[PDB]
RNA sequence: AAGUGAACAGAAUUAAACAGUUACGAAA
């Protein structure tokens, strides 16, 4: 790691809209009961204020501004990115799946003005709206997934089945990813040449490394293959998945 | 351009090839050192090297058997001749990179 | 009061060396360990980095007597001609180098030349085995100019040590002579060789004393 | 404190030799076996990576106690001389090559020859018949003399073992001219002898007292 | 230049060449010399090998039959009187190795 | 450990022989096979190639146990003593040849003669018809001598059979005598002779032994 | 003074064709 951090301002949704009429399933029962909806509010609120503080063991942390709809953590981002998508899941565990949530996870520079570092870390969360409700930004405004997206895709077998077999490699071959991220950077100017350029870089890292284990870059070489020549929307979650591992091991 | 290089090049007969990178670093030293330079001076002026390009092809050709089943199905003399302006001669370098990274993916 | 005297030499390479530069990201071809050329054209520039590193080293052994520990950190009479990122009193250097480019081209290409660069085959033996892993390198041309112009300026204030700061010049350039230059050069590849060493002022603001 | 002694000499060949060059990479003769020459010129030139590996080879079989199991580890005598790769105190070598040069054309040219380097005929016998596989290969001239400076200082601190290393290069030397240099020397091809030895100083900071 | 010398040289008589590329290695080997040395020196300096390279194209065409059908066909000696000059002398270098290349690539 | 034993002899040629040279390569004579000579001077030298591949198939049908059929591998008790091409153990050699000049140059011309090479006619008959085909060669002078040098060496390790390895040479190289060598000599050409076979210490780590 | 045309095959091959000690150093 480096001097470097993540402002993350989780906010839930599906909150301020069906909140009256969202108890209609059956035409015996008026679901208008004041109590029903006095209830429904403060069951959440616990969990947004109170179970927060008992999440946040065996972590540094500081919570910023505590409430029921949106809040602002900051930190070090070791683990504040694990931790914004692990605390999705007990939400949706606790709704059963019915709630859906965002957020905004923003990395900017050290000892910066909160007046701006504060305000350019919100609109990642407004121009993520473009595709529907549930959605989410890294860095820049063009890595705008699903939200739910980024575990069940980048998070899932992108990143854990990488956290040991490059590992290996690492040191003496770590100047071997620079190419990979920035090969997938002129993407736009002709697909043609784009996949054949691909099939040369990749080639080159089973011969010069070890050849003693067959199983160290045999797993790694057919999942790049697939994961990059299968959907055009596809090939932003292993630019991102291969980004976050540079950060991961530095410095 | 690019996308018939992955059909047309596997396409061939015996597995386990036995021509590697390093035989061939005679026919493809000219190629790499003519892209770089056609783009300083003009195209009228280096007419000794474009002459000598064609030699490399004809003269490797007779000797090793796995160089003439490669020109007459990737049609490289055929490409030679239609090639006449400093445009043109920079289309026909980028068809020859497609020809050796798809070698390399099936074997060595 | 304040010039910028140029000392304008002819850096003759009469032995090919090897530089290191940026690789898998040229040509398909970048193996042999292709040296970095320019961004334009195809004319091998050779760096300016390599050449303020390589003649303080080699200076900063017999103008002192503390062994260097850390670099910006050795003497004093040698860290005001080259910088000091611990001092406060002096931040930038008087001796500033140039990207110099190979200006033969003008007559190279009359007398027949293939390419600009070559590759070199070498290989290796175990000691206890026979040979294994033929490796390759890729070299130079022999015998080529370069417009390699030293970029020299005082302080004015601090006005006392022209007739002193020349034969320090003098001796670390004809010091390098003799000495490789480059990457992998223990073996006979760097020796340059500065010719038609002269002064000149572009400024115009001070005399000239000596020539070489 | 810091002095350049350079070791001046003349390498004359007694029987001309071989050395492989970069093959598939020339002309049209890129066959029988391509010999290195000059990028610009005609004139052959011996590399440097042949000396320092042969040098070296022959000096850690007779001033050791222990088998060298892999290079750049083989006793410690001879590990300044030629570098190490593995250890931390010392980096640098103490001896520098040149690429030397035939600088035999002021006298070669007026008896008139043919060509810098000939094609040799050769062949083998499959033990069961006649001939087999005309093979061929490429030599040089015989009695041709080469410019070669040894590039030898001093760390300042290795003072006191100076007149030990005198004796270990000139053992070297003397060595190598009893054992065949470049490529295929197997069947009498090599063998170098060093015509002119002599020393000089050219920083001027040691006395001469060395010379044969 | 490159494009009459595959035409021409497959124009011949009868098939398979009985001549191969190593029994001509001696009128091909001053030809190879000599480029690579005019390229450094002048040309009015080089006067004994000039007069000595019309020699071989003649000495070695009434000792054997499958000479002289080339050089009355490709016609050698009439270029040989054309140059004088150095940048000259350059491109008939170049027009011999036509015949060497484009000869082994329907035979050897 | 490491002597350089070095076995001066001299090759007295009793019968004009003929070897080979470069076919079609030659200057102003280049009928009936040019033989081989010197790329300077005019002394047809002998090549050292014909006496590695001639001695070691003399050799390997008299001290072996297994009828070879390739080279580098026949028996063991010789392949140490030229290479082996296929063990992992060893891959120098331990004996080195050298190109032997023509001294006899030296009172050649009181004896009055005219020149090296002469044109020997001989031709051949096809028994059913006359004269067919009127051939020729070109041999050399009769009666000369060679400067021949033998370049041996032990690796330290190889000492507990010296002895053994002597009689193998001497062995060898009387066994030579009695054979044709270079090339055609089937009608009484070859047949040396090795005069004056005696042993010198060079290097001077090992002491003297044999003699004649 | 006397038919004289060195004839006929293989045209360089089989190992090995990037191995390792390793990466923003001390200010805001």
């Amino acid at each position: 790691g480096i001097k470097r951090l993540a402002v993350v301002r989780l906010d839930v949704d599906d909150l301020g809209a069906a909140f009256m009429a969202g108890f209609s399933r059956q035409g015996n029962g008026q679901y208008s009961t004041l109590s029903r909806s006095a209830t429904f509010s403060r069951s959440m609120s616990l969990f947004f204020k109170v179970y927060i503080n008992q999440f946040a063991s065996d972590k540094k942390l500081s919570i910023i501004y505590a409430g029921g709809d949106d809040v602002f953590a900051i930190g070090s981002w070791q683990d504040i990115i694990a931790f914004t998508v692990e605390l999705r899941q007990n939400f949706i565990k606790w709704t059963n799946g019915k709630l859906t949530l965002s957020a905004g996870i923003g990395l900017f520079a050290d000892k910066t003005p909160i007046s701006l570092m504060a305000h350019q870390t919100g609109e990642l969360e407004e121009a993520a709206k473009g595709n529907e409700k549930d959605s989410i930004s890294l860095f820049s405004s063009d890595y705008t997934f699903k939200f739910d997206r980024f575990i069940t895709n980048v998070y899932d077998d992108k990143l854990e089945q990488i956290r040991y077999f490059f590992n290996h490699q690492d040191e003496r071959g770590k100047n071997f990813i620079y190419k990979l991220i920035e090969l997938l950077r002129n993407y736009e100017s002709e697909e043609k040449m784009n996949v054949a350029r691909l099939a040369y870089y990749l080639t080159r890292l089973e011969e010069l490394t070890d050849k003693d284990e067959r199983d160290k870059f045999k797993q790694f070489k057919k999942l790049f293959f697939k994961w990059y020549t299968n959907n055009e929307s596809d090939r932003k979650e292993a630019e991102l998945a291969l980004l976050l591992y540079v950060y991961e091991i530095r410095k | 351009k690019a996308e018939r290089a992955i059909s047309l090049l596997e396409k061939d007969n015996k597995g386990n090839y036995l021509l590697t990178t390093s035989q061939i670093r005679k026919l493809l030293s000219l190629c790499s050192s003519l892209y770089d330079r056609s783009k300083e001076r003009k195209f009228d002026e280096l007419i000794n090297d474009v002459s000598y390009l064609r030699v490399q092809f004809v003269y490797q050709a007779g000797r090793e058997i796995a160089v003439k089943d490669l020109i007459e199905k990737a049609q490289i003399l055929e490409a030679l001749k239609e090639i006449k302006d400093r445009e043109t001669l920079q289309r026909f370098c980028r068809y020859m990179e497609a020809l050796v990274a798809y070698f390399k993916f099936y074997g060595g | 009061t304040f010039a910028k005297i140029k000392f304008s030499a002819q850096i003759r390479l009469e032995t090919g060396l090897h530089i290191g530069g940026s690789d898998a990201f040229a040509a398909i071809g970048a193996i042999a360990s292709p040296v970095i050329k320019d961004p334009i054209t195809n004319i091998p520039i050779i760096p300016g980095s390599s050449l303020k590193g390589k003649m303080r080293t080699l200076l900063a052994k017999v103008y002192n007597e503390k062994v260097a520990e850390k670099p910006s950190d050795d003497s004093d009479i040698l860290s005001r001609l080259f910088g000091n990122s611990k001092d406060k009193r002096f931040k930038m250097g008087r001796l500033i180098f140039r990207d110099a480019f190979l200006s033969n081209a003008d007559e190279l290409d009359s007398l027949g030349v293939r390419s600009y660069t070559e590759v070199k085959f070498e290989n290796t033996i175990d000691r206890i085995t026979a040979e294994a892993n033929p490796r390759q390198i890729e070299r130079a041309i022999r015998n080529s100019t370069f417009d390699f112009e030293l970029i020299y300026e005082i302080t004015d204030e601090n006005e006392n040590q022209v007739e002193e700061d020349f034969k320090v010049i003098r001796d670390g350039l004809k010091l390098l002579e003799l000495d490789y230059l480059g990457g992998s050069g223990s073996r006979g590849y760097g020796k340059v060789a500065f010719e038609k060493l002269k002064a000149t002022t572009v400024f115009g603001n001070y005399d000239v004393k000596t020539l070489n």
